[PDB]
């Protein structure tokens, strides 16, 4: 139904009309009367705000929002909720992450790696598979993941030579993504990386004590000292774009605007810091009781963020970019289990990274190309309009779709909101917001 | 307007 949220970041007053995706700037009297615009008379609102608003200026504003209103800009219906009741929606595969390899040099201690190599022939099958499942979508993305993807480079390229030439009988064009934690990095395969990946994540975690206490070699020494050095490298030689610097922060690196300002001190243009993923029972995972902290800390971000940017010394930040201008992207969210799929060096297909190492999610083996039709489709109808908790949800149109691995890890069930990612995930927008108000 | 100003008009 109709619904707006209204927030105060660092002075500024804002309003979200949901339906419309209109966001506003508003003063403090309009903020004031908008708690009470749905369910009270004009004459009733000047008498509950005239200790602090006169009459005429309550009129003044209130003239405003029912004009607002009236051209769908605050309070609108949802033009898209009667078109939604579609569950027979034949899936599209458009995207697989290549579990490359399942072996590494570190044991990061918040990943699921904490195995085998994947044969070009699991490899070349699970092109295939993507190109049979993919229908009549020209643009198709493979992901090389795994544990570390460049302990099995020669496959890797032969995965390209392999796809680059299937584009022509099928008029498909591969995008290919490498996310490498740079171990192994150097100036040879730097040079193919960036003649064929159109993309590529570098992992690290920010200041050095927060990236080692984390990411470590079988023998327990960091890894930022030799990383940090390559990661800049590859940013500069590829003109700090089309690449991305990313940290994963936990309960213990809380304070983790610093962390996103080291990677910004030392050059990346180009940076994700994102919370840790399925940390139930881990002693990392970000509880409902750091909430406060987390919130202050992407407020003090968000306020940096936009003074760097005025004076010129300026870095993107993935959670920071939004849209302002916008049905398909709200019932499809990051698409695991359904339009985007982990391909493991076995060749068993699950529904992302994170559930690999289950398998009641197994959903086949691309060696065979027969896909579990049906936990594709219970994943695909699991999305924003079908949650219970997504329809009062202001954010519905905004979020990312909300995170099947945690919902699976912290309720075993991929339709239960994980709560503390639902509040990080409402605040970051929030910032989201304010830094285009900022910027007006 | 006067009190309003319209903004707009990972895996
Ligand atoms: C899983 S690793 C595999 C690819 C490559 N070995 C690397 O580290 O870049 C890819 C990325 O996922 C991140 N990651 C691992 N476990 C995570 C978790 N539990 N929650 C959030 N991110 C995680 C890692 O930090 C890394 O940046
Ligand atoms: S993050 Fe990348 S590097 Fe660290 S353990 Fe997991 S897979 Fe290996
Ligand atoms: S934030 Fe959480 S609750 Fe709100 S829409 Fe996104 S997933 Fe659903
Ligand atoms: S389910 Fe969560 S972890 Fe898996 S792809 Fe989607 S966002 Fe990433
Ligand atoms: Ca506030
Ligand atoms: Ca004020």
């Amino acid at each position: 139904m109709a619904m707006i949220h209204k927030f105060s970041m660092m002075g500024t007053n804002i309003v979200v009309d949901v339906n419309s995706g209109a966001v506003h700037v508003v003063d403090d009297i309009s903020f004031d009367i908008l708690d009470y615009y749905k369910n009270f008379t004009a004459g009733e609102i000047k008498n509950k705000l005239a200790h602090k608003y006169n009459a005429d200026e309550i009129d003044e504003a209130l003239r405003e929002i029912e004009s607002l209103e009236a051209e769908g800009l605050l309070f609108s219906e949802d033009p898209y909720k009667e078109y939604v009741s579609s569950m027979d929606r034949k899936s599209v595969v458009k995207a697989l992450c290549l579990h490359i390899s399942h072996d590494c040099n570190l044991r990061c201690k918040y990943c699921f790696a904490s195995r085998n190599m994947m044969s070009l022939e699991v490899g070349k099958k699970a092109i295939d598979f993507l190109i049979s499942e993919s229908g009549n979508r020209k643009n198709l993305e493979i992901d090389f993941f795994g544990g570390e993807p460049m302990m099995n480079f020669d496959v890797v390229k032969g995965i390209i030579e392999y796809a680059r030439q299937k584009e022509k009988e099928h008029n498909k064009n591969f995008r290919f993504t490498l996310t490498t934690n740079g171990l192994l990095l150097n100036d040879e395969n730097i040079k193919y990386i960036n003649e064929n990946m159109q993309n590529i994540v570098l992992s690290i975690d920010g200041r050095k004590e927060v990236n080692d206490r984390m990411r470590i070699r079988i023998d327990g020494s960091g890894c930022y000292d030799d990383i940090l050095p390559k990661f800049k490298y590859v940013a500069e030689s590829r003109n700090q774009d089309n690449y991305y610097v990313r940290g994963t922060f936990t309960r213990e690196n809380m304070d983790f605007s610093n962390d996103v300002l080291h990677l910004a001190d030392e050059g990346f243009r180009q940076i994700s810091v994102e919370p840790v993923v399925a940390a139930k029972d881990s002693g990392y995972d970000l509880r409902e009781e750091d909430l406060p902290r987390l919130f202050e800390e992407y407020e003090k971000l968000a306020y940096e963020y936009v003074k760097r940017r005025k004076e010129g010394n300026w870095f993107n930040f993935f959670h920071f970019m939004i849209d302002l201008t916008q049905i398909v992207k709200r019932l499809t969210g990051c698409g695991s289990g359904h339009e985007y799929l982990a391909v493991t060096p076995e060749g068993d297909i699950y529904p992302c990274h994170q559930f690999v190492g289950n398998e009641k999610f197994k959903m086949g083996n691309v060696k065979e190309g027969v896909l579990n039709r049906d936990i594709q489709n219970y994943f695909k109808n699991s999305n924003v309009y079908t949650k219970k908790e997504c329809d009062s949800c202001w954010a519905k149109f905004y979020c990312s779709g909300g995170c099947a691995a945690n919902s699976y890890n912290f309720h075993k069930d991929i339709n239960t909101v994980y709560k503390v990612g639902c509040e990080l995930e409402k605040k970051r927008v929030e910032c989201a917001l304010w830094i285009k108000a900022q910027e007006m | 307007m006067k009190h309003i100003k319209i903004l707009n008009g990972g895996c």
